[PDB]
RNA sequence: AAUAAAUAGUCAAUUAAAGCAAUACGUGGUGAAGUGAAACAUCUCAGUAGCCACAGGAAAAGAAAACGAAUGUGAUUCCGUGUGUAGUGGCGAGCGAAAGCGGAACAGGCCAAACUUAUCAUUAGAUAGGGGUUGUAGGGCUUGCAAUGUGGACUUGAAAA
RNA sequence: CCUGAGUAGCUCGGAAAACGUUAUUUUGAGUGAAUCUGCCCAGACCAUUGGGUAAGCCUAAAUACUAAUUAGUGACCGAUA
RNA sequence: UGUCAGAGCACAUUAAUGUGUGAUGGCGUGCGUUUUGAAGUAUGAGCCGGCGAGUUAUGAUAGCAAGCGUUAGUUAACCAGGAGAUGGGGAGCUGUAGCGAAAGCGAGUUUUAAAAGAGCGUUUGUUUGUUAUUAUAGACCCGAAACGGGUUGAGCUAGUC
RNA sequence: AGGGGUGAAAUUCCAAUCGAAAUCCGUGAUAGCUGGUUCUCGUCGAAAUAGCUUUAAGGCUAGCGUGAGAUCACAAAUAAG
RNA sequence: UUCUCGCAGUCAGACAGUGGGGGAUAAGCUUCAUUGUCAAGAGGGGAAGAGCCCAGAUCAUUAAAUAAGGUCCCCAAAAUA
RNA sequence: UUGUGGUAGACGAGCGUUGUAUUGGAGUUGAAGUCAAAGCGUGAGCAUUGGUGGAUCCAAUACAAGUGAGAAUGCCGGCA
RNA sequence: GGACUGUUUAACUAAAACACAACUCUAUGCCAAACCGUAAGGUGAUGUAUAUGGGGUGACACCUGCCCAGUGCUGGAAGGUUAAAGAAGGAGGUUAGCGCAAGCGAAGCUUUUAACUGAAGCCCCAGUGAACGGCGGCCGUAACUAUAACGGUCCUAAGGUAGCGAAAUUCCUAGUCGGGUAAAUUCCGUCCCGCUUGAAUGGUGUAACCAUCUCUUGACUGUCUCGGCUAUAGACUCGGUGAAAUCCAGGUACGGGUGAAGACACCCGUUAGGCGCAACGGGACGGAAAGACCCCGUGAAGCUUUACUGUAGCUUAAUAUUG
RNA sequence: CUACCCUUGGUUGUGUGCUGUUCUAAUUGGUAACUGUUAUCCAGUUUCAAGACAGUGUUAGGUGGGCAGUUUGACUGGGGCGGUCGCCUCCUAAAAGGUAACGGAGGCGUACAAAGGUACCUUCAGUACGGUUGGAAAUCGUAUGUAGAGUGUAAUGGUGUAAGGGUGCUUGACUGUGAGACAUACAGGUCGAACAGGUGAGAAAUCAGGUCAUAGUGAUCCGGUGGUCCAGUAUGGAAUGG
């Protein structure tokens, strides 16, 4: 078997899974964000448990 | 995903600064799990022979861990931790940075 | 998409600082107005860039 | 011969096949489609299928203007690790190293060149001899010493198994 | 004194390279150096430094493969196989 | 189209309220198929006999068991041999510190002036055996009109000489 | 002689068959559509709903069922208020 | 009927009642929500009937109480005023 | 005590055959196969017996299946 | 209707089709154009513009009206626009050096495209319609008048001129009219506002002719009125031989209801001894033909094209040939 | 006068192609003659004809269904044109929320240094009464009027000293966050106590992280711009990458 190279140039692994993500919807324009919207998707996250059936067999 | 874009192409992706550059490995020495080990005197010589570090391999050396431990020895390493540094100062262990 | 929003940076620092919503039609003039700037940690002038 | 010579040409002598296939492998040239991507124009398929030319007991390749960043090795070839790595890619589908190491397996040599000897009318830009197959630079020229020295990648016989 | 010139190379399209043309290598077209004081390369390039000096050739050894021969075997099929 | 019974008839067994058979009473509109669903005027099946369709190679994940077990396990490859386990063989890997794009730092990192507040860290396991699933391999069996390549047909028609 | 020929033309004919013959191969092309898929038994045992979709026959996630573990009454229901 | 884990399955539902909408409070029609059934689960009543009523089937009974429902006969099952 | 409707589907426990391998046995004083009859089984199956039959098997255990036939407008063959 | 004789889908259709002489337009001056092949080369053709090739109309006679709006072609060059490529030129890196820093910065390589040149071609201007083709409305006014002889207005490049006109064209329509016919949604000629006619994607007369189509008419007949007989080959029997499609299994009635909505199998009532033969086939939603009529499939195939991208061919510039 | 930098011409000269000359001495030939040859193919010689042209190799262009490979979405009480595909508001929707419809009703692909905020001040529409031009309607004085006024706007609402008007002041229309909830298959979208720092409004306590609110917007690949305490393939930089 091989590790998806697309998949994998967009998803980190940290210590007991925890699979780190990034956050989408940086492209055009701040003014339709709010400011906490623009401080938050600065931080990145980890797929759901229904998500994780979906990533754990992509790999 | 039946229709539905899949999700690479729905996220934006990392950027690897260190992009056809091969990091360079450092075998750690942490406090707490070398206090299993019962060398003394700790040099590449001896190291080699305990198997932490293949024989036929050679790779620089960092210290690592503020667990305190409670024997002085003599450290033989290429980096260390300033937490690490000061445990290992503390412990009246003699270290000395190799380079 | 109708597009009369403004970026705001600053005189000294010079950089990007906030996006606003200012008329270019009732007044189009400059709005050198004061804001925070974290690289300079207090209240500065921000320009107004095109 | 046209054209004197000369060629084209004609004839004669000598030599290699030309041909078949091991329905297996190699190289080189040439070179697809369906298909997957839910479709398709990138791409995949695939340098694959197929054709040709030549074989050989294997073929290709092969001695560093090799690599490559280390007190690094010092023809080449093969397996594995390196790893599904770095990366490449409608940066999508998909493809995917390479050093380094562990082993399998060792063969190093030969021509031009400089200069030189002889023979061709020496317009040599022609032929035959020493020379010597390189960067840890060397060879050529000359002055010296020490030597016949192992090796085969090698010829005939003789003997033995 | 010499060490392998339409050579390395530069450009227009390429291909191989994991690489969909990017270091590097090759050329269909144009152009075209130096002579080891030099060049190549150290994935644009430049300087220092490192290494070797292309532009000649050969090379048993481990390598694939059985068309078959010799002897033997089959946790092979037994006349619908 | 038979069941539950059952008169009578002829028998007598894996000896048992037995077997065969049933004048007659009650009851009862096939099998797979796909659909919301067929006794179906929905489809297939005449019957019979064999045969006939979820394997394997690799890798990962999950479960159970085991070996070892806190730097151990384990060898890829390769070699010795009966085509054998086995032994020789640690090449490497996983778990033994993560954070941050990375530099770098690290029982802390990043954001940040700030370890403020938040993220993760602040620590368990390795390899085999069984089964299941998934991935690359055509990958349960069978069914398309289709495309390209390599070839043969003008003896039939047509066309001319 | 077949992304070809031939055709007083009709999409005619090219071996009783031709919007482009047959043969072998790529190819075991593909088949969200049809069809089937061969021992016994025990236990539990839903849905035909929602969202998305070049999407309505299809496919992805939820919800649901089932199996292993834990929670094991603060959880969940059934009645009373 | 909590979470995790493994395996799923289904979206082409239908019927009856209630409240509807569309259609005409036409349609065994469509769209809905709700209450039950079949699907996925048979039986008795209903003249035979998947969705109506009573009802939820380990198996054997030539045993009893029954539910819906029925008692002139077919066909078990009552009469009085 | 709950109990033993159930498709899809989940889960669990078993049986049949071949071969290999070990321990056994029978067998021209008859093995298998085949047909038949008036058995045992929750069922995969196990028998028993009669004869054809004329030389192979069965029993117990793990390992591995070209392993378990009701249809596939299934393949062939035979038969109306 | 077509000129005609003729060719036509082998095996549904033999023609109102095609072909056809003729007519018209177009290109080709030779190593011709053209066509094929990669290319020699070949037909054309070993022809030589009265020949070949294409496009269209298809006896003969008479005409082919308007429009170059847009297109295509040809011709034209000013104007704008135009590649590859060349280099006028600009900027930057590495660092020798100069520099206290900062920085400047020779030469080598480095990197970058911009003055200008850059064709063909496009936009631009004319002609070419027997080259694609197209070729109108509003208002007032004609013994009403909707009509349209007429006069004004708008739009276009021009608004179908001639001719014909219920026609292979006409929906209304079976239009009207006369003949036809006792009685004719067919037929013959006519009426001209003609949904959507129309002049070589040709129009009208048009001699003869059609296995051409249609209507009427003399004769003609079992087509019919109105069916029947004679002989055979069968059909029937006898002797011999003798297959096929269909086929889950059956002992395979009736009417009503029911149903997945059309019941030999269901429930209710009725009747039928069993087995045949000969006709003829209501039914078994009879048979072969996994729909082929219509729809869908992110199916295939072919065909057309200002659908996309390529590309043969043709043409243009640069460079080597090439002075 | 000793000279220099600009406008321009004349002006000797060297290089570059552009046209206009010959010429073959490139070249070709499907001119002719001769030889191989008895060979119309071919080769060689000469002549003839052009001619540095055409032409070919490459590069770069234009025409180019002549040819090739592909494309042409779905929903629809069946095909098809119709309308829609995203988002928000009312009923439908049956009183938690929510619920379909190709059912009934409308819009958005925004506006604003004020229409944000702060502090202060202030209160309807309509109607009535009385008044120059002047009325039905211009406006004022007062009463009355429960806000049917007004709220940037589609509808829902609320909004009776308010969520609206007037005055002054700044633009918190903050930086880093954030315990915690909502809604939900994912993606996301909604609110958010409170903290650190800095402010602004007001002396102030308090408020300000946009408007009384809900539509008001496109991920991702790729690309560009600025900054960066990031790396700079041996090194040093640079390019370039993050």
């Amino acid at each position: 078997m091989k590790v998806k190279s697309a998949a994998k140039k967009r998803f980190k692994l940290t210590k007991s899974g925890q699979i780190k993500r990034k956050h989408a919807y940086t492209s055009h324009l701040a003014p339709h964000k709010t400011t906490k919207q623009k401080r938050h998707l600065r931080k990145q996250g980890t797929v759901s448990a229904s998500d994780f059936k979906r990533i754990g067999n992509l790999i | 995903e039946g229709g539905q874009t899949p999700l690479y192409r729905r996220l934006p992706k990392f950027g690897n600064a260190r992009k056809g550059f091969l990091k360079q490995e450092w075998v750690v020495l942490n406090l707490n799990k070398i206090a299993k080990l019962k060398l003394d005197k700790i040099n590449r010589a001896s190291l080699i022979e305990k198997q932490v570090i293949s024989a036929k391999s050679q790779l620089p050396i960092k210290l690592i861990g503020h667990t305190k431990l409670e024997k002085p020895l003599h450290f033989e390493v290429h980096k260390v931790s300033k937490q690490a540094l000061k445990a290992v100062e503390n412990a009246n262990g003699s270290v000395k940075l190799l380079e | 998409a109708v597009k009369r929003s403004t970026r705001l940076g600053c005189n000294d620092c010079r950089e990007i600082n906030y996006l606003t919503f200012k008329n270019v039609k009732k007044n189009p003039e400059k709005l050198a107005l004061n804001k925070f700037c974290s690289r300079c940690r207090k209240v500065v002038v921000h320009k107004e860039v095109k």
